[PDB]
RNA sequence: UUGACAUUGUGAAG
RNA sequence: GUUCUUUGUAAAGUGCCUUCGAAGAGUCGAGUUGUUUGGGAAUGCAGCUCUAAGUGGGUGGUAAAUUCCAUCUAAAGCUAA
RNA sequence: UUGACCUCAAAUCAGGUAGGAGUACCCGCUGAACUUAAGCAUAUCAAUAAGCGGAGGAAAAGAAACCAACCGGGAUUGCCUUAGUAACGGCGAGUGAAGCGGCAAAAGCUCAAAUUUGAAAUCUGGUACCUUCGGUGCCCGAGUUGUAAUUUGGAGAGGG
């Protein structure tokens, strides 16, 4: 990550003696904690599953995980959120009846 | 004389007739008192005592 | 404590348990008046994170507001203007239904100050809200350092001027290039950009 | 209305309450550990044995259950914001703390001077 | 005026 | 500047080891309709529909898939010139 | 029978509070047309006038879910500039910001989310007295469906 010392190119810019700033605690805002993991797991057992999550599980078993992502994209927003949701359903399927 | 006599009857008591109370203005009578406006939390008063504004000069 | 569990459970609004709870409660609210006093918060966890405290001087009110667009109130749909201003039906109010809820509660209890409000329920006709109110005259408030700022006369009818949390969102009061029109106030910014500035020695 | 509609199991579990016989025995044991009153608070303040008393408070009790320190938990069956108490049977079951759904939040308050 | 979605749950059959 | 009260087995700051480090939901975001902006595959605002996550989330002025990087920490609050 | 709890009422109950005026400047809502385009409908006039709601001596904004792509800057507001520029526009008539740079003024912060649990440690009111913008004692009440102390991401907390 050292600059070349010239005005153009991949690593353009002046070369200065580098320092490592101390990490900022605000950069860990979305980090799971032991207390938070316990509450979320307990709530899932109590509340159960959403109606759109029930039909996603059926599509995974009957029509594969590719069509599940297409439906999950529709109910949710971005396609990147559909990837995570389908992944969670697969873990639920593994721990529901497979094992 | 009559109004002065009534003031002795209500001396010290926390409630007085509205005609014997200070007039000022409507807004001034609704403002926070000196005691209420100066209230601070226990957290803030510890900071004020520990790190007050210091007096200093640029001499040497 | 238990507030953490309430926060997580409130997010599963289409679970079996919460679907049952919302059906019973929405019926109960519909049987009461449009505006009525609430004995206690329905969501104590939500109230705390909005500033509510369980002490004398804090009041909770529940209010029901009609849903949908704002039909333009013109006689027989006639606008008397150019075609670009001829629309009647598909027009939208610039303030949210949550803002309307706070304002009507504010007029009902004019001796109080609106602090915040939150969503509770909704049906096809109505949305339901609970509004948090603080009594500026009560001595438990005036003698409290963390809350006596509300007693300042500059905070009278915060909801009417859009100074609450929902009011500032509708005003577009946020930082960044996406809020250039409304960062410091839309009308204030427009005045600055449309003012001719002349100095004694002309530049 | 709440009886005409189907009730989910998480809420329906609160219709079962401890019967009159052992509930009386339960309150008989709990009445022997009443918290100190304000009157005898003054006497102690004006050097003391370790106290034994009933623990109360929703936040306080939940923390005790999560730390496996509670030996018996009594749960009221008539909390109008039912979300406050609905998760306790599962939390106690997960942590292995025995629990009983008892009838009357007013009766529980009587033994804690509330 | 017509269709779709929401309000919107419960049981059986073709 | 002087003077009366010791506040207090009170309060605050600073070194090193170890275990942890709770951070805001019909909300973010998405589609659509209307309005608005210099903001142009859509700047903000609002209605309706859908509705999240926790090494997450927002932004990085051309829509999309894949791989990186940078930068902050929303959905709660106060404050003189 | 008797005594609680919850919810909902009543009183010329004890103590308070809101309305109206003013409105130059300030925070929002609602909202035109004359006019310009040598006609005219998008556009323009204008996110203006009129209408409605709400404040103060200032208001509002404000301690980043910012700007940047640099050797990085560092709450907000205002002036000089950027700039009649990037961009928008029957791409016609017209419209039109922002980052950096100099300067004026400078100020920082706190709640929610943790068991005080070897002791609700908190608070309104009443009453008596007193050094009366308040203080102390005592008695009801509020409050565990959470009032204090302690900790707000720059951190910070429990032990040694
Ligand atoms: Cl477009
Ligand atoms: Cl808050
Ligand atoms: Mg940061
Ligand atoms: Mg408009
Ligand atoms: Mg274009
Ligand atoms: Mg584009
Ligand atoms: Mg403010
Ligand atoms: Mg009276
Ligand atoms: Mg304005
Ligand atoms: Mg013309
Ligand atoms: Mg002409
Ligand atoms: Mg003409
Ligand atoms: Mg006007
Ligand atoms: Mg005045
Ligand atoms: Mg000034
Ligand atoms: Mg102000
Ligand atoms: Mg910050
Ligand atoms: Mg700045
Ligand atoms: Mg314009």
């Amino acid at each position: 990550t050292v600059k070349t010392g010239i005005a153009i190119g991949l690593n353009k810019g002046k070369k200065v003696t580098s320092m490592t700033p101390a990490p900022k605690i605000s950069y860990k805002k979305g980090a799971a904690s032991n207390r938070t993991k316990f509450v979320r797991s307990l709530v899932r057992e109590i509340a159960g599953l959403s109606p759109y999550e029930r039909r996603l599980i059926d599509l995974i078993r009957n029509s594969g995980e590719k069509r599940a992502r297409k439906v999950a994209k529709k109910r949710l927003g971005s396609f990147t959120r559909a990837k995570a949701k389908v992944e969670e359903m697969n873990n639920i399927i593994a721990a529901s009846r497979r094992h | 004389q009559q109004r002065e006599a009534v003031r002795q009857l209500y001396k010290g008591k926390k409630y007085q007739p509205k005609d014997l109370r200070a007039k000022k203005t409507r807004a001034l009578r609704r403002a926070l008192t000196k005691f209420e406006a100066s209230q601070v939390t226990e957290k803030q008063r510890k900071k004020q005592i520990a790190f007050p504004q210091r007096k200093y000069a640029i001499k040497a | 404590g238990a507030y953490k569990y309430l926060e997580e459970l409130q997010r599963k609004k289409q679970s079996d348990v919460l679907r049952f709870l919302q059906r019973v409660r929405v019926w109960e609210y519909r049987q009461k008046n449009v505006i009525h006093r609430a004995a206690r918060p329905t969501r104590p966890d939500k109230a705390r994170r909005l500033g509510y405290k369980a002490k004398q001087g804090f009041v909770i009110y529940r209010v029901r507001v009609r849903r949908g667009n704002r039909k333009r109130p013109v006689p027989k749909g006639a606008t008397y203007g150019k075609p670009t201003n001829q629309g009647v039906n598909e027009l939208k109010y610039q303030r949210s239904l949550r803002a309307t809820a706070e304002e009507r509660v504010g007029r009902r209890a004019a001796n109080l100050r609106v602090l915040n409000s939150y969503w509770v329920n909704q049906d096809s006709t109505y949305k339901y809200f609970e509004v948090i109110l603080v009594d500026p005259q009560h001595k438990a408030i005036r003698r409290d350092a963390r809350y006596n700022w509300i007693c300042d006369p500059v905070h009278k009818h915060r909801e009417a001027r859009g100074l609450t949390a929902t009011g500032k969102k509708s005003r577009g009061i946020n930082k960044g290039h996406k809020f250039n029109n409304t960062k410091a106030g839309r009308r204030k910014t427009w005045k600055r950009q449309n003012t001719l500035s002349l100095w004694r020695y002309r530049k | 209305l709440s009886i005409r509609l189907k009730v989910p199991p998480t809420i329906a579990q609160f219709q079962y309450t401890l019967d009159r016989n052992t509930a009386a025995e339960t309150f008989k044991l709990f009445n022997k550990y009443r918290p100190e009153t304000a009157a005898e608070k003054k006497e102690r303040l004006t050097a003391s044995p370790k106290p034994y008393a009933v623990k109360y408070g929703l936040n306080h009790v939940v923390a005790l259950i999560e730390n496996k320190k509670a030996k018996l938990v009594l749960i009221a069956n008539d909390v109008d914001p039912i979300e406050l108490v609905v998760f306790l049977p599962a939390l106690c079951k997960k942590m292995g703390v025995p629990y009983a759904i008892v009838k009357g939040k007013a009766r529980l308050g009587t033994l804690v001077n509330q």
